[PDB]
RNA sequence: AGGCUAAGGCGUGUCGGAGUAAUUCAGUUAAGGGAAUUCGGCAAAUUAGCUCCGUAACUUCGGGAUAAGGAGUGCCUGCU
RNA sequence: CCCUAACUGGAGUCCGGUGAAGCUUACAUUCUAGUGCACAGUCUAGAGACCUCUAGGGGGAAGUGAAGACCCCGUGGAGC
RNA sequence: GCAGCUUGCUACCUCGAUGUCGGUUCUUUCCAUCCUGGCCGUGCAGCAGCGGCCAAGGGUGAGGUUGUUCGCCUAUUAAAGGAGAUCGUGAGCUGGGUUUAGACCGUCGUGAGACAGGUCGGUUACUAUCUACUAGAGGUGCCCGAGGUCUGCGGGUAAGCUGCUUUUAGUACGAGAGGAACCAAGCAGCGGCGCCACUGGUGUACCGGUUGUCUGACAAGGCAUCGCCGGGCAGCUACGCGCUCAGGAAUAAGAGCUGAAUGCAUCUAAGCUCGAACUCUGACCUAAAAAGAGACCUCUUUAAGGAUUCCGGUAAAAGACCGGUUUGAUAGAAACGGGAUGUAAGCACCAAGGCAACGAGGUGUUCAGUCCGCGUUUACUAACCAUUCGUUCCUUUCACUU
């Protein structure tokens, strides 16, 4: 069972649930949900947004 | 004119498509009897949907062996209890019923239902059967069962429903001798079902009211400029010139769900006994939790949240013993996120 | 052909002008239709991911250009299910010239194939660089 | 112009209603494809203000021209 | 369009009030075949059909609207 | 000779109008069968053809030109058969063509004008009375009164059809080249039925950002399509997901057994065995209004039980249906769980700068604030109060009572 850690969010994927988005380049990114891909779309940043773990470490870095 | 052919628009295989004329479904054909005496029906109420990850199993898929996540329905499934044995002499006519015997001691919320029959004659009337059987008046024998739902939670109702099961034996005395073994007793849906094994289920399907052919039936739309001209949603033509009438297999609008389906070859995939196993966090939505005993039907069954869903052994399984499946993961998050 | 372990919707029809990702000349093919598939009435010709479909060049060199190739897509946008239940979905659809039995015209294959396809034809797994 | 508001004029021309089903008039949105629909892109969608750069064939030398194709644009502080 | 889905307001649906018009010799719960001015719910022989009500799209009533504007005829007209 | 699906012939019906071609939508039928099933012959080695017989259960598609029918062409495909239904289908749609009024070109004519020549443009009416069908109800009949569970006279069904790949097998066959079949497995296309854990759409509940303006400013609000933009739970939905072999009987063509007429022979004249995607049965739906109007059991005969009122939803256009009703978690409140959004207001510090007044914005307070058409706990309020039928009504034509 792979334990799969969303891009945005930073949340563990739940098995059988999840997406996984590849660019042309090759890179892959898991997503939790609908939300979280959306906003990756929309070009926001994870470090930049609070609600999501990589925001909430860039809020604490002070 | 050289005509472009279609298949036809939904399947006239059930029509006329009708609201079902009970809430609970009814067998109109009980399989073969191949081995011990037993029950060859349960019912449980259908509680929601949840996914494992399960090791696949399945003998021949390319998928053997590895990871799956597979679709459950779960369906709560209190113990059941054996009402009545009623026997049924074959004749020329069909199938009559002959005799019938009703428990002595039984629920008494049975009364939401029927006026409770009394504890009045078990033991002649046994005997009676007996004899009936002896001087071969009886061509078989059949269980009365009934659900006692007060014990679940997200089903409001506490008047039980009551269903006609079969008996598979290999003889009618055989038979006999289990019925009575079995009467009045609670029966528990591992006594019915064992996991692995494939089953029928039927239910009442999703109430739609009334619908447009379109939703019924599946007709097309009218397309480009026609989309537009006031008939969209509507069938193109009612019939011919002749003959000067519509048929009845010309798609229309009526009655949508609410009908009694069978669905084959659905794979027990758990018999649990503690709902907390299976529920998630925050319940399932407008249900609530599980409490009593459970079990995992593998995909979909016919029917919403809480309607009685009967399971029978299968009539027409293609594949021989399956195994039990090794589920892994129970997927207990929250349904309503 | 062999059975793919996920459930690929078939996501393009007949008309779509896709890019071509590998090195044969073809910048953009336009699907005509698909190999394998009957339709029904009223119904475009689908494809997804592991679909073989006849295409015209309409980019690209001009020895490629108007000519009618098999492609194999390699890249779909459209989400498909992995049998362990994840979604996959690519960034752009891409596609790569085969022949009937599966061989890429192509030697070299830009950016991620599906391991679908990878898998039902392995000479398109080999030509490419990554396997997603 | 359009939007939101004064003054002034009005609520003036059938009600209620439990999903208020199907269907229909007029709208909003729609994965992937993008005219494959159709007699025909009909209908719908795209673009859109202003500033700056740049603007072809052809031409009756007037034009074509807002051709095409690109960039900027909000708020705050202090100024020329 | 592939191929439809959901939603918004107005109708519709159900309720209170108000309240017309258009088809109509009669009867009438029909269906098949034949017959018949050769395209019948009514004739003939069969087959079906318990009655009433509500909703719904229009197969049929060669549905309704209308002394065919096409063709011919009239020792009928008009204009050119 | 057949058919009447081409074009003719005719003028029997219709001129107080049966709306004219083609397409589209939907249903059905025929077989003279294109594919799929079963066969026979071959100048049939196999592969694959050619010819014929049975067979109408299913399929017979997508595109370019043209109004087209027809036809040509393209790439798939097992195949992309043909025809009938008022050349099915305009109280369904379209209006491209033909069949009005305008105009141009060519050709006729002195001319008006004409052309089964071409071209551009050119109004598609109606609230359904009856019948038919699709669904939903109320009755009456059947019937000890009521309830429950069944049966199945019958009706319907495509209770699915068809390809690819692997294997058989580089085998049989064949000199080679080439190249099968039974069984077995998976997948796919189309169809059918259901479902919403997952994924996508929507989600005018809800949350946030922001433009213009108004309510004096802040805050909180109105309006501009939900103002627009971003996100989105439940619900619904597909672009998502589950299920969707058979076997048996009796047959068609056909292949045989036995067998005389006709000592022999003969698949046939009796008799018998096999033999299809057909038919029937069988795993599905519906079905006591089956007039032979059903079977069984239970309860109870001023009762059983039903309806109405009440709180609801697995149901629902009205009806109906399914539940609960204090011996209760049916619905709601409160709190909590589980979720949506994205860090509220006020306060403090900082803020490019400004002498200052101010200052967009940043940080902390603060995964905050706001919200939940989900669950749990909990009788806290509301499921109370009742009515009505099961009596032909008045009457003493009484099984009774002043």
């Amino acid at each position: 069972m792979e334990q799969r850690k969303c891009y945005f969010c930073g949340k563990m994927l739940e098995p059988g649930t999840g997406k996984l988005y590849v660019k042309k380049d090759g890179s892959t990114y898991f997503m939790c949900s609908s939300k979280c891909m959306s906003n990756f779309a929309l070009g926001r940043l994870p470090r930049r947004t609070e609600w999501t773990e990589k925001g909430k470490i860039q809020l604490k870095k002070a | 004119m050289a005509s472009i052919h279609r298949p036809k628009r939904g399947s006239l295989a059930f029509s006329p498509r009708k609201r079902a004329k009970s809430h609970i479904p009814r067998f109109r054909a009980w399989p073969e009897a191949t081995g011990e005496p037993k029950l060859q029906s349960f019912a449980g109420y259908k509680v929601g949907m949840t996914h494992v990850i399960m090791v696949d199993d399945t003998k021949n898929s390319l998928t053997q062996g590895m990871e799956i996540s597979v679709p459950v329905t779960v369906i709560e499934t209190p113990a059941i209890r054996v009402a009545a044995i009623r026997a049924y002499a074959e004749d020329s006519t069909g199938e009559k019923a002959i005799a019938e015997v009703w428990a002595a001691d039984l629920d008494p919320e049975l009364k939401r239902r029927i006026p409770i029959p009394a504890a009045g004659n078990q033991a002649e009337a046994l005997e009676n059967i007996g004899k009936l059987i002896e001087e071969g008046r009886v061509s078989d024998v059949r269980a009365v069962i009934y659900t006692l739902p007060k014990s679940l939670t997200g089903v409001p109702k506490k008047v039980p429903d009551i269903m006609e099961s079969g008996i598979s034996a290999r003889d009618l005395g055989t038979k006999f001798e289990y019925s009575k073994t079995i009467l009045g007793t609670l029966v528990s849906v591992t006594d019915v079902f064992k996991n692995g094994t494939l089953v029928d289920t039927a239910a009442i399907t999703i109430g739609k009211g009334t619908q447009g052919p379109v939703k019924r039936w599946g007709i097309q739309l009218m397309k480009g400029k026609h989309s537009r001209q006031g008939s969209l949603r509507q069938v193109g033509t009612l019939g011919a010139f002749n003959p000067s009438r519509v048929s009845w297999r010309v798609p229309q609008m009526g009655q949508m769900g609410y009908h009694q389906r069978t669905e084959f070859n659905k794979r027990i995939l758990k018999i649990g006994s503690d709902g907390e196993e299976v529920t998630p966090e925050g319940g399932f939505i407008n249900y609530g939790l599980v409490r009593g005993d459970y079990i995992l039907i593998k995909g979909s069954v016919p029917g919403p949240s809480k309607r009685l869903i009967r399971l029978r052994d299968p009539i027409r399984a293609k594949k021989a013993d399956l195994g039990e499946p090794n589920i892994l993961y129970i997927s207990r998050e929250s349904k309503q996120g | 052909m062999k059975g793919m372990r996920s459930n690929i919707p078939r996501a393009l029809n007949a008309g779509a002008q896709i890019a071509c990702v590998d090195n044969t000349g073809a910048k953009v093919v336009e699907i005509i239709s698909v190999k394998k598939y009957r339709g029904v009435k009223n119904r475009m010709p689908c494809a997804g991911i592991g679909d073989m479909c006849v295409v015209s060049v309409k980019k690209g060199t001009p020895e490629m250009r108007k000519q009618v190739l098999l492609a194999v897509v390699v890249r779909q946008k459209q989400e498909f299910r992995r049998p362990d239940g994840l979604h996959v979905s690519f960034e752009d659809n891409a596609m790569v010239i085969t022949d009937e039995e599966g061989i890429p015209k192509g030697t070299d294959i830009k950016g991620p194939v599906a391991r679908e396809v990878a898998e039902r034809f392995p000479k398109i797994g080999t030509t490419a660089s990554i396997i997603v």
